[PDB]
RNA sequence: AUUCCGUUAACGAACGAGACCUCAGCCUGCUAACUAGCUAUGCGGAGGUUCCCUUCGCGGCCAGCUUCUUAGAGGGACUAC
């Protein structure tokens, strides 16, 4: 039952820090995007004034970056961003290496296979596209039954006998696709408001969706029913389980809230307090969380803030 | 404070102060206070009111010298005036002639001054103005017909308004406004 | 100055109206929203029309307004007085 | 470092290269030196005795840094206002017999020659030429 | 065998004009042509500026009218007959195309 | 070979006349535009006519004429341009095609004020947003007066004017001077661009109405 | 080839700087910059160099082409492009927290360093000679 | 701003205003240029110390590229905070 505490905070950004993507390897950089339209390689000194710096910063897009994601190797970085553009970015040089064009409208979601072999992304085009990392095939998953509003998150499963892809979406429905054939498997619908955000457990026999009406629905990816409901009370902007510690994470508008999937129980309220982070480690009234993302080891929990602040939460008392 | 911005790269704002309450906050010359390397900003400092308290004391004499028509919009030979002023003034007076400029600045600005006639107070910003328009206008009908130079006629009209000498063509017209407006009391 | 006129602000209650589900508290969002839901013929009278409704959902958040009729709300309004 | 003509101030390269035109003996200046304006917009002939010399060094330095210029380009450059009495004044060209007198000079000199695409060009010569008189002016 | 070919567009109409002008490029690329392309030449804007009054009496009041012309250029890699193939499709009303073998 | 300029200029001036003579020509028989379709080996001049059979003439033989005529006086190469009749699909949204069918009303004896409402009335029924007939000049008294009908929506400021309002002028020679017609038309949105022009007015935004699913 | 090359506006003057590695070198269409003409305005060029100082430009060589506008524009926009160029230098191949140092130094001296003028000139209109002003108005 | 909020024996509309259209201001993002250029490279000239450095000229539809130029499509401001 470890609480966690602020470790620090990150100052670098300007605006909503939209995403944020920890290594595989449990290095000590991470990358994260924002509504400034650049994306921020960071350097994880954790002792020091700041728990971390800005080592690179790349600004190829031309509108808001919505979401980013590192390949296995830590390398590469994958963005999407308003202007309907997938960038491949090489860390090292800090330029594109790569242009995925097609969707029409703004890419809110991309993701990396368990393989990095193929790249998944959503848009508010209301379809959902599949690329190859290195060729030059798309295929565009657009069938009678797909989603009928904006595609606000797609998720690849971590199984690689039976791929899986999860997507939410704003017509209140969490399709679940089989990768193999392309085609719609299941239709989960549970939610009364849009659904913002969808996540897979790292077994991949959990999902949990959230959104508008502030309720996460955590539905079995194998036969496609609802296990059970958590209340957030407040709308939910994305989730993450914990690597470790069988937890899961919820950004709300009122705090990040992590329950105990085993007891149901929140294990601690994670509230902004200005006055607190002024004293330890030292505009907007509504300042609240927009994007989560687990270290590697899962001992620390990075924010991102609607103030462009990504505070640090590390496991302790 | 300490600065190593020098004006022209000759003058030091070290040391130069602003020795009156009433218009601190409306000249620009020291070195806290945004010091530049030149009398020439293509700044915007008429988009909004009190804007131009902001610009430096020595640039807003060198604009003041684009006078009359036949001057409009020759603002390099309006620095280059000011530039040989300064030299002429640190030559006689043995002083920073930033500091002697502040000083001149401060001693040729009417305070009081008659409207409609009763008398009235003026407000520190358009007593900058005033003194800038009268020192630039003394210098400027010195100069005119004469073998003198506008910049040898600028340094005696600056050294004189520092001193307070009535001398100074500011002096004597500061004193007629405050006469008159004694006068309408 | 800058006065919205009836094209705007008209415009601005009738998507409150039937789309207050979907609408959010950011600028950004509802313009978006406004290309999904509505044919609003100029981008300057986009921004204009997500700006006030952004505004008008403010409003909402603190308590009721005039012009706007949200069946829901009055609904949760009927039964507290009953 | 070692200075060419754009390394050089053109003030004190023309001053310079000028001074050694003259100290050369080459250049043969026509009987109308001492007559001419340098162009209708004048009022009074040039003050410098020396004139000719400068303006031909002027005139090389211009195509050592670019070539194609041809006599009436030169009219254009040496050029300027021209008044009117009581009516405004407008841009009128230079003499051409000055320009095409000192071009024809240069060229004898081997410093400059005929681009194949119109104009004057510098020559091999009249580079290093240029660049050696820059070269030995004094740092200021 | 492969020459260099000019095509040259011109029109007051900026919708039509780009409307042809993707005809063409993706009319060529079906063919596998080597395509350079289109080229827009500044837009020429003629100007007449005259006197609103038929007579002298009035505030002396001008209208300006403009004119503008639309030019784009076009180079195929390719055969005299495989463009005029391409070439050949019904082009929208105003633009004027004019084929020309490029001199290089 | 002229320049660029020139040519576009020489286009438009050619457009120009060529739609003053069809107008005094075919004055009579409903004229109501013309479209210059230059192209390879054939210039093609399409007439828009209200009364297409009085522009053909018996067997084409009037049809002809102006082909000829058009081609030598305009240095035309022989065979190298047509000329083709077309109907006008809705007169009653054409200004031009109304401002001259006014016209003949009022040369024939019908009253003003007949004669414009008989305009106005068919207009508005014919499927037009609005309209605006105005008649001035010496109507039974020496002195000069306008008479203004309008009916329906009409605008006048602004670019919506160019695609949303048809407007003509002409004049009428009568015994006693000259009356002034000015038909204007306020057309309605037409998504498909037949009868109007396709894209909305600036001020019109509709809300989708929401699905129940 | 670590190099980058960023412009300066002011009016119609467009200066672009090609900042590459390098030992120090700053030319302008191949003349030293400590030869900036007028002489006077010589200072508001050297700004980015003197507020950084010469051991920031050490290590690049920047070579600017200038065109457009006229003799005091064409400074404003050489002085931005040098302090853009640099920052976008630092930025992509130093560091991102040296390149937070200097970018705070040239904008709390002079936001014109990096961010351009908007301000072009006003259209006439007819009834007058200039944009605002009038022709003179006569009653009897 | 007869612009709006409200008041209210008026209610609901029509014009003008606004919207709108053109030009200008931002885009190291998209499209792509031998009638626009840049960078690099090769060769050549000149200067300085054979490499190297500085500078200029010329060439390459198979150097590369689009920052600068051009002009299409979009984005961007809404007083958002
Ligand atoms: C007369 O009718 C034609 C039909 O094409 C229309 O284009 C004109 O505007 C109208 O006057
Ligand atoms: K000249
Ligand atoms: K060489
Ligand atoms: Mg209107
Ligand atoms: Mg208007
Ligand atoms: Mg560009
Ligand atoms: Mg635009």
């Amino acid at each position: 039952q470890e609480s966690l505490v602020l470790r620090g905070t990150m100052k670098a950004h300007t605006d909503w820090v939209t995403a944020i993507a920890t290594p595989i390897d449990n290095s000590d950089m991470i990358v994260t995007s924002s509504r400034d339209k650049s994306i921020i390689v960071w350097s994880l000194t954790k002792d020091g004034s700041q728990y971390g710096v800005p080592r690179r910063r790349l600004t190829g897009h031309g509108h808001f970056v919505e979401d980013v994601v590192l390949s296995s190797d830590g390398m590469f970085a994958l963005s999407g961003s308003w202007d309907g553009e997938l960038r491949l970015w090489d860390l090292q040089a800090g330029t594109t290496a790569r242009r995925f064009v097609g969707h029409t409208k703004d890419v809110l979601s991309v993701a990396f296979s368990v393989d990095n072999r193929q790249i998944v992304s959503a848009s508010r085009d209301k379809t959902i596209k599949l690329w190859n990392t290195l060729g030059e095939c798309k295929y565009t998953i657009q069938e009678q039954d797909s989603h009928s509003d904006w595609v606000s998150c797609v998720r690849f499963s971590p199984n690689n006998l039976q791929p899986t892809i999860v997507s939410g979406s704003w017509d209140r429905t969490v399709k679940i696709w089989n990768l193999t054939n392309c085609k719609l498997r299941s239709t989960l619908a549970g939610h009364s408001g849009y659904v913002n955000t969808v996540a897979v457990s790292p077994d991949g026999s959990l999902c949990a969706s959230g959104g508008k009406d502030g309720v996460i629905l955590l539905w079995d990816l194998a036969e496609g029913k609802k296990l059970y409901s958590l209340d957030a009370g407040s709308i939910i902007h994305t989730l993450c389980f914990s690597p470790n510690r069988y937890w899961l994470c919820a950004a709300t508008e009122s705090s990040i809230k992590i329950w105990d999937l085993e007891s149901k129980s929140i294990v601690v309220d994670l509230k902004v307090d200005l006055k607190q982070e002024s004293e330890m480690f030292g505009k907007t009234k509504v300042i609240y969380c927009t994007s989560l993302s687990w270290s590697a080891d899962g001992s620390t929990l990075f924010s991102g803030y609607t103030d462009g602040l990504i505070r640090v939460w590390g496991i302790g008392r | 404070p300490h600065t190593d911005v020098l004006l022209f790269n000759r003058w030091s704002y070290d040391g130069v102060q602003i020795a009156d309450m009433s218009v601190e906050d409306y000249i620009t010359a020291t070195a806290n206070k945004h010091p530049t390397y030149m009398p020439h900003t293509a700044g915007r400092y008429q988009a909004k009111r009190f804007r131009k308290a902001q610009c430096p004391i020595v640039e807003r004499l060198t604009n003041s010298l684009m006078m009359h028509g036949r001057n409009n919009g020759k603002k390099l030979m309006a620095v280059r005036i000011i530039k040989h002023a300064m030299e002429i003034i640190h030559l006689l007076t043995d002083q920073n002639p930033i500091q002697v400029i502040v000083d001149a600045v401060i001693n040729s600005g009417p305070r009081e001054d008659a409207t409609r006639r009763q008398a009235v107070d003026i407000s520190p910003l358009r007593r900058v103005n005033q003194a800038i328009y009268l020192l630039t206008t003394g210098a400027r009908e010195s100069a005119f017909r004469n073998i003198k130079t506008i910049a040898e006629c600028l340094a005696d009209e600056l050294i004189n308004a520092a001193k307070g000498s009535s001398n100074s063509y500011a002096i004597k017209k500061k004193d007629e406004i405050e006469r008159v407006a004694k006068a309408n009391r | 100055g800058r006065v919205r006129t009836k094209t705007v602000k008209k415009s601005s209650r009738q998507v409150i109206e039937r789309y207050y589900s979907k609408m959010t508290l950011d600028f950004h969002t509802n313009k978006k929203i406004l290309e999904e839901v509505a044919i609003i013929p100029s981008k300057r009278l986009r921004n204009k029309i997500a700006g006030f409704s952004t505004h008008l959902m403010k409003r909402i958040q603190k308590g009721p307004v005039r012009g706007i009729s949200l069946k829901l709300q009055e609904e949760e309004r009927e039964r507290r007085m009953d | 470092p070692a200075r060419s003509v754009k390394d050089v101030s053109p003030h004190d390269f023309v001053k310079a290269y000028a001074a050694h035109l003259k100290r050369s003996g080459k250049l043969e200046l026509p009987e109308w030196t001492d007559i001419v304006k340098t162009g209708k917009l004048k009022e009074l002939a040039p003050y410098d005795p020396d004139w000719y010399y400068i303006r031909a060094a002027s005139m090389a330095r211009k195509i050592y840094l670019r070539g194609g210029i041809g006599v009436g380009g030169f009219r254009r450059i040496y050029g300027g206002n021209q008044r009117n009495g009581s009516r405004p004044r407008h841009f009128c060209k230079s003499s051409g017999s000055v320009a095409r007198h000192i071009l024809q000079q240069l060229q004898t000199m081997n410093i400059i020659d005929f681009d194949p695409k119109g104009g004057r060009r510098i020559t091999s010569n009249g580079q290093r030429d240029l660049d050696q008189v820059a070269g030995r002016i004094s740092a200021a | 065998m492969i020459h260099k070919i000019r095509i040259t567009l011109s029109s007051k109409n900026v919708k039509n004009l780009e409307k042809v002008c993707a005809d063409l490029v993706r009319g060529a690329k079906d063919k596998r042509l080597r395509v350079k392309g289109p080229v827009r030449m500044p837009t020429k804007v003629l100007n007449i500026t005259t006197r609103k009054s038929p007579c002298g009496e009035g505030t002396n009041t001008w209208d300006r009218f403009e004119l503008r012309v639309h030019k784009r250029v076009i180079d195929l890699f390719s055969s005299p007959d495989v463009v005029k193939q391409i070439t050949s499709i019904t082009i929208e009303p105003g633009v004027e195309v004019e084929v020309t073998i490029a001199e290089s | 070979q002229m320049s660029k300029k020139r040519k576009f200029v020489a286009d438009g001036v050619f457009f120009a006349e060529l739609n003053e003579v069809l107008t005094r020509e075919l004055a009579e028989d409903g004229y109501s535009g013309v479209e210059v379709r230059v192209t390879p080996m054939r210039t093609e001049i399409i007439i828009r006519a209200t009364r297409t059979q009085n522009v053909l003439g018996d067997k084409g033989r009037r049809i002809r004429e102006l082909t000829s005529v058009v081609q030598k006086r305009f240095n035309f190469d022989e065979n190298t341009v047509e000329l083709y009749a077309e109907k006008v699909n809705n007169r009653g949204l054409c200004a031009i095609a109304q401002a001259e069918s006014l016209r003949y009303k009022l040369l024939g004896g019908l009253a003003v004020r007949r004669a414009c409402y008989g305009v106005l009335r068919f207009i508005m029924e014919s499927g037009a947003k609005g309209c605006e007939v105005i008649v001035s000049g010496k109507l039974r008294a020496q002195r000069a007066k306008s008479m203004k009908f309008k009916d329906g929506y009409m605008i006048s400021s602004g670019q919506p004017v160019k695609e949303y309002i048809d407007s003509a002028v002409r004049h009428v020679l009568l015994r006693q001077g000259v009356l002034g017609i000015k038909v204007k038309i306020m057309l309605d949105w037409d998504p498909k661009g037949k009868q109007g022009p396709t894209t909305p007015l600036p001020d019109l935004v509709t809300i989708h109405p929401p699905k129940e699913e | 080839v670590e190099s980058v090359q960023c412009f300066g506006r002011k009016k119609t003057a467009v200066a672009v700087t090609h900042c590459k590695r390098g030992r120090g070198l700053i030319k302008i269409n191949g003349v030293p910059i400590e030869l900036v003409q007028p002489e006077i305005l010589r200072y508001k060029a050297f700004e980015p160099i003197l507020l950084l100082g010469r051991h920031r430009f050490a290590g690049v060589d920047m070579r600017i082409r200038v065109k457009g506008g006229g003799h005091t524009s064409q400074i404003y926009a050489i002085r931005q492009s040098i302090a853009k160029a640099l920052v976008a230098f630092y930025q992509k191949y130093v560091d991102e927290q040296q390149k937070k140092e200097i970018k705070d130094i040239l904008i709390r001296y002079d936001r014109t360093l990096l961010v351009a003028d908007p301000r072009r000139c006003e259209p006439k209109k007819f009834g007058g000679r200039g944009a605002r002003s009038r022709f003179q108005k006569s009653y009897r």
